[PDB]
DNA sequence: ATTTTTTTTTTTT
């Protein structure tokens, strides 16, 4: 929050480049393997496929 | 409400003892050159016929008509029985070292290696559920796997959805719970091919009617039937109670005997040796005109080409054509366009196509469908445009890359499209108003830049002014055909299109050549057209490539003359032509 | 087996089926013998109440039940008769106060009642399925479970998947060939507008169709329906209520049949001898009407088609229109009325003449619209139209493209089709300069183009002016027509003298007379003898030499020998104009004065 | 798949 709309196009940076995943709802094209934390058998599911993003912490507009 | 079983016994004895002598050469068992033909292992795909079993009963000649299900099965399983002698060597590896009787016991289609077809829209009625009908392709598509029975429990389908299990429904698994998971075992799954594809001929669809068109073919049948080939395919709804298995594809057009390159004609080929009857037989409809149907089954010849340096040679005959009088030039586009095997047809515009290949043209929806049109798909063959005159302006640059071969690239989507140009042309156009005065010259009369009239190798205008007595020929001979219904009497013994197109094939692989005899020669007669007509530079324009036409022509002939040896008659006919080309404007 | 009174329902039927009614005009060799299956025996509710009027009545407050009925009494006669039409054991229905599509209030239900209007949405086959016809490969045993729904009875299996697994767990599978299916078809109906009210939108209805009744016409057609009632779904325990009426036979009605036995052919034999009948043929299209209608005989007879033996065929078919304006926009009409389906169309228009371009820019549902073509129902029809002078040249090419082919081949992304034709088609006209028509020049006072020469089939002349010595024989005939028009020559009786001095009677002038020889007449092939070849050469051969010359070269434009093609199969439409197996000398004079009214 | 939108190309006298 303190970082935010203190900003405008056009500027040059050291952000924090800390780069984390998405935790997905659904995926489209995201065929990789399909399965789930299902226990075993004896005596609808969900699916995981991410994206990448990034996240930031600190700036310097120079 | 037959028996299921004794009818086993019977086609045991229909199937041993298969030795009909019909014809001196088969005292010897026919399915049992078969059966031992399966030991070949060669065959994995069997083949089944009326007249077989027209001889040995009756019943099942037509008891099996109407199910053609599961007397297959018990086909599948009885043959299967029989041992009169990848998947295969794996399960010797699985059964190697081998709770040993209750065990998950292989179906026999586990073990496939050997099927079976079998032999005899608007028409088909709604009655024929089970029945192993015929009918006489549109948006074709590709071949992928179809499973028969997943592994080791085996769950088959015959649906086309599916589920996977989960456990086993085995003993192992059954009250004790000592027991492990269970995954397909590729290695061990038993798979098959696949191809799918959609519409009717619309020479039996109703006047106030619209053409409507599904056909699902598994394992080894896939990939005979190409987009857009006239068909023959040899019932099963498909699971309120709201298509089609097939085993042949037969065209009596467009087909391997039919088609040319895809020995039977020995014996007339002994009988027939010429180069002249072809035009008697080529297109009788019209009276004279023998160059004209002779430079044209030049352009059927073919058989010119060399890849030396990287680089191609432009080895299929280009023809354009302007005039416009009581020509018909209508009858022989389309008289090409039906016995050229790999046809095409285009106007000088009509609608969706516009006489032409593909293109990126609007706000309608979002698809990128870059429409692959006639001149697109005409390739190893012809697409044979009419009144390219009033084509387009703009579309002159497409002709003008697509000219060398095999190169049309569209920059417009942001992809560097080819669709490999090999097609021959055929140009057909009129003179503009008035008809070919011949006071006003070329390009004075019409209005075509000289870049595309150039690069024809030859150009033909055709015309007949008054004769009193010509015309009159004219008459009585197209008389004759309606009066009558065959147009040559007692001259020549014309041939059938399907025998024509079968000489003709005996035509294109026989890679002619040219003695060094006529490398000076050819070049000392070429010197003739840079002197004579290069003398006025009122006169036309000559090509680089335009001694390498007539080249062309004279080595495409010995195709149909075969032994290896243009003599200096298979370049005197080259030069003839090319002559017979030009000179006839001044009289 | 309900209540018992079913069965002497079936008998009461069954009391139809014995004596001069049965014996004489009913079934068995009416229909059986001549071997057509088509079950069903028509049916006429008079002879119901006759009989039973209380079974009159039976049907018509309660359909559910009558009907198993209705079919075991038939299947019993029939099999009583012919063991041959007995092995098709089903329901085999049979034919049987009409109220409006708006006028249908909670009930008639139960009735089998008729209402009117029009075909449009006729949708897509379905099959439906019977029953079950099981057989276990370990106990082989052919056993069976039939199914059913509403649409035919009250009576519904557990309607489900395929059973298995239910007998033992045994080797249990199924079988075709022997689970017989029905089709099944579905649409809706319109009233007929011309009745409807400006202040309310008209109410559709919707229907369902079964087996033999499946669609010989098209949406967009009127035909009287006949129909039951049922409505199978809920109401909010569930979701609200929507019916359908249903259970029917056919008719059609805005046809012809044409009382035509082997006797009216004995009609158009009986004038063949009547040589120039061509006269009255002629002032067969032009009561109301100086000029031409023999020449536009042939359009109206279409043409004739030939082909090469091992070989391919020619478009047959001829296209005509010419002058100054004020007949053109009423004359065409004349055929717009009287030979069969020929359609004129706008004149300035698309959407409807060959173009589909997938257009489905609202609801967007399954079919892409590859159909909207107006000139392929012209395949052996007659069109006319107007706005030629204006037409586009998009289609002046297409046009082109037809007279040389006469077929239609697009690939615009439905599907790279081509469909027969073999039509014809006229015109309009408009000179931007009016009454200049050759002291300027013959032609190209007319704002037209050139490449159409040899594609239509010919050229001839329309001219105008109001006159001294015509002046008052056109106040005359004027006045003639404005009488003759008239009664004695309601609100406007019989019109006579002067069809009275002319010896003519309008039951030998008349539309079913005329079209006497057209139906066979459509239907010969009348080949040439000896004689035209040499003639026509001689002559064509001075039409392509001297028509070009002698202050009428200007109006010798179209001299091509793809007239000659034209030169002779109109003397063939001629020829199918009177059944002579051949054609003449006299057919030759016939045909070229064609040539001498073109400016002779 | 449709509803509420917008431009960027597709091809021009
Ligand atoms: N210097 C050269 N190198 C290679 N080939 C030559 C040369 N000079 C002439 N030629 C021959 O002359 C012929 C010229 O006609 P060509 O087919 O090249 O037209 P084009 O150059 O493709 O026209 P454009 O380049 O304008 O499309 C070529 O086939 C080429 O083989
Ligand atoms: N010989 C004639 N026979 C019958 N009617 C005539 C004759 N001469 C003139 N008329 C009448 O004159 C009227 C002319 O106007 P009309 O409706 O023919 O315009 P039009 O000719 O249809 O225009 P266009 O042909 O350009 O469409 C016609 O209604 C027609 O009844
Ligand atoms: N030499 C000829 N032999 C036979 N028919 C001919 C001949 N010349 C012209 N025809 C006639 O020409 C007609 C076809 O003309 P067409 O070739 O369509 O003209 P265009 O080529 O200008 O379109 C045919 O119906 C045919 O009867």
């Amino acid at each position: 929050s303190e970082l935010v709309e203190t900003v405008q196009a056009g500027d040059r940076y050291d952000f924090t480049g800390t780069l984390i995943v998405v935790p997905d709802v659904s995926v489209l094209a995201g065929v990789g393997t399909r399965a789930e934390n299902s226990s075993r058998h004896k005596p609808g599911m969900r699916e995981l496929n991410y994206r990448m993003a990034f996240l930031a912490c600190s700036v310097q507009a120079t | 409400r037959r028996d299921y079983a004794q009818d086993r016994e019977s086609i045991k004895t229909f199937l041993s003892e298969f030795c009909k002598c019909d014809d001196d050469g088969k005292k010897e068992f026919v399915y049992g050159s078969q059966l031992v033909k399966l030991a070949h292992r060669e065959q994995v795909l069997i083949t089944i016929d009326l007249d077989d079993l027209a001889e040995f009963n009756e019943s099942l000649a037509e008891a099996v008509v109407d199910n053609c299900r599961r007397y297959t099965s018990i086909f599948s399983d009885v043959i299967a029985e029989l041992l009169p002698s990848a998947l295969d060597v794996y399960i010797e590896h699985r059964l190697m070292m081998e709770q040993r009787d209750e065990r998950n016991s292989f179906p026999s289609e586990l073990m496939k290696r050997f099927e079976v077809g079998f032999k005899p829209i608007r028409e088909v009625k709604a009655q024929h559920i089970g029945k192993l009908v015929t009918v006489r392709v549109t948006r074709c598509t590709e071949v992928k796997p179809m499973m028969v029975v997943a592994t080791e429990t085996y769950q088959p389908v015959n649906s086309l959805s599916f589920t996977p299990v989960h456990d086993c429904p085995s003993d192992d698994c059954r009250v004790n719970k000592a027991g492990g998971r269970l995954y397909l075992q590729t290695r061990g799954s038993k798979f098959v091919k696949f191809q799918e594809v959609k519409q009717e001929h619309s020479d039996q669809v109703p006047v106030g009617h619209i053409p409507r068109s599904t056909i699902m073919c598994r394992g080894e049948v896939t990939r005979m039937a190409q987009p857009g080939d006239h068909i023959v395919v040899s019932f099963l709804p498909l699971m309120g109670l709201l298509f089609l298995q097939a085993h042949r594809i037969i065209c009596i057009n467009k087909n391997d005997e039919i088609s040319d390159k895809d020995p039977e004609e020995l014996e007339e080929l002994a009988q027939d040796d010429f180069y002249e009857r072809l035009a008697t037989s080529l297109a009788p409809e019209i009276y004279g005109h023998l160059d004209v149907k002779k430079a044209l089954l030049l352009l059927l010849v073919g058989g010119v080409d060399k890849r030396p340096d990287g680089m191609k040679i432009r080895g299929n005959i280009n023809i354009c054509l302007m005039g416009d009088p009581g020509v018909a030039k209508s009858q022989l586009l389309g008289y090409i366009s039906r016995l050229a095997v790999r046809s095409q047809y285009t106007t000088g515009r009509g609608s969706s196509g516009v006489g032409l290949t593909a293109a990126v043209m609007d706000p309608l929806t979002g698809e990128m469908t870059l429409e692959g049109g006639a001149l697109v798909l005409a390739d190893q063959g012809v697409c044979c445009i009419d009144e390219f005159d009033k084509m387009a302006d703009q579309d002159r640059t497409a002709i003008h890359e697509v000219m060398e071969q095999q190169t049309i690239s569209i920059a417009k989507a942001g992809i560097m499209t080819t669709l490999n140009a090999r097609v021959s042309i055929l140009a057909a156009a009129n003179p503009a108003f008035g008809r070919y005065n011949p006071r006003r010259t070329v390009e004075q009369n019409i209005q075509l830049p000289a870049a595309l009239l150039s690069r024809f190798d030859l150009l033909w205008l055709i015309q007949d002014k008054p004769d009193r007595d010509n015309d009159l020929r004219l008459a009585k001979h197209i008389t004759y055909v309606h009066s009558h219904s065959k147009q040559p009497p007692t001259r020549v013994k014309a041939l059938d299109m399907n025998l024509m197109r079968r000489y003709i094939n005996l035509c294109k692989r026989k890679n002619p050549t040219i003695p060094d005899e006529l490398t000076d020669y050819i070049v000392g007669a070429y010197v003739e057209l840079r002197r004579e007509a290069r003398n006025q530079k009122d006169m036309t324009f000559t090509s680089a490539r335009n001694l390498l036409g007539i080249l062309r022509l004279s080595t495409a002939l010995a195709r149909l003359r075969l032994s290896d040896s243009v003599e200096k008659d298979d370049v005197a006919e080259a030069l003839r032509l090319l002559e017979m080309s030009k000179d006839s404007l001044n009289q | 087996e309900g209540e018992q009174f079913i069965k002497d329902i079936q008998r009461e039927y069954v009391d139809f089926l014995d004596d001069e009614e049965d014996q004489g005009i009913y079934a068995g060799h009416v229909k059986d013998m001549i071997a057509e299956k088509s079950k069903r025996l028509i049916v006429n509710v008079n002879d119901l109440k006759r009989k039973n009027p209380q079974r009159a009545l039976g049907l018509l407050s309660n359909a559910a039940d009558e009907q198993l009925a209705f079919g075991r009494a038939l299947k019993e006669y029939a099999s009583t008769v012919d063991p041959g039409y007995a092995k098709m054991h089903e329901d085999l229905f049979v034919g049987f106060r009409h109220v409006t599509p708006r006028s249908l209030t909670s009930i008639y239900l139960g009735n089998m009642v008729c209402v009117e209007g029009i075909v449009t949405k006729v949708s897509l086959i379905r099959p439906k399925v019977v029953r079950s016809v099981h057989y276990c490969p370990n106990t082989r045993k052919v056993m069976e479970r039939k199914y059913t729904d509403l649409t035919s009875f009250e009576a519904v299996p557990s309607g489900a998947a395929y059973p298995t697994k239910d007998e033992d767990g045994n080797l249990l599978e199924t079988e075709y060939g022997l689970s017989v299916y029905k089709d099944h078809q579905t649409l809706t109906i319109q009233e007929m507008p011309e009745k409807a009210p400006a202040g309310q939108l008209p109410r559709s209805v919707d229907i369902v169709c079964d087996d033999d009744l499946v669609d010989r016409c098209k949406p967009g057609d009127r035909v009287q329906i006949v129909g039951s009632y049922r409505c199978l779904p809920g109401k909010r325990g569930s979701g609200t209520f929507r019916t359908v009426l249903l259970a029917n036979n056919i008719s059609l009605l805005s046809k012809e049949s044409l009382d035509i036995s082997r006797e009216d052919i004995m009609l158009c034999k009986k004038l063949a001898k009547n040589n120039d009948i061509f006269e009255l043929l002629s002032k067969s299209l032009a009561p109301s009407i100086g000029h031409v209608k023999q020449a536009i005989l042939c359009l109206l007879l279409g043409g004739v088609e030939k082909i090469l033996p091992n070989g391919t065929r020619l478009r047959g078919d001829i296209n005509v229109l010419l002058g100054d304006p004020s007949a053109k926009s009423q004359l065409l009409r004349y055929v717009l009325n009287t030979a069969p389906r020929a359609i004129p169309t706008t004149g300035r228009g698309s959407s409807g003449v060959g173009l589909t371009a997938a257009v489905t820019t609202d609801q967007e549902t399954g079919e892409r619209r590859l159909e909207a073509g107006a000139m392929v129902l012209a395949d052996r029809g007659v069109v006319c139209i107007d706005e030629f002078d204006k037409m586009s040249d998009i289609d002046r090419t297409a046009i082109h493209e037809v007279m040389e082919q006469g077929r239609v081949t697009i690939s615009k992304a439905g599907i790279h089709a081509s469909l027969n034709a073999r039509c014809s088609v006229l015109a309009a006209a408009n000179p931007v300069y009016g009454r200049y028509d050759q002291y300027k020049t013959p032609m190209e006072n007319i704002g037209l183009q050139d490449s159409l020469l040899s594609r239509f089939d010919l050229l001839f002349v329309m001219l105008d002016v109001i006159d001294s010595d015509v002046d008052q024989m056109i106040s005359d005939h004027v006045v003639r027509m404005h009488r003759y028009r008239n009664p004695k020559e309601y609100e406007k009786y019989d019109a006579l003298l002067h069809g009275k001095s002319r010896q003519r009677h309008e039951k030998i002038l008349s539309v079913e007379f005329m079209r006497k020889y057209i139906h066979i007449a459509k239907c010969m092939k009348p080949k040439l003898g000896e004689q035209a070849c040499e003639a026509i050469a001689n002559e064509y051969s001075r039409l392509r030499s001297q028509e070009a010359v002698e202050t009428d070269v200007a109006r010798t434009q179209p001299i091509t020998a793809r007239t000659l093609e034209t030169l002779i199969r109109l003397s063939t439409a001629h020829a199918r104009a009177r059944m002579s197996k051949s054609v003449t000398i006299d057919d030759a004079h016939a045909a070229i004065e064609l040539v001498q009214f073109a400016y002779f």
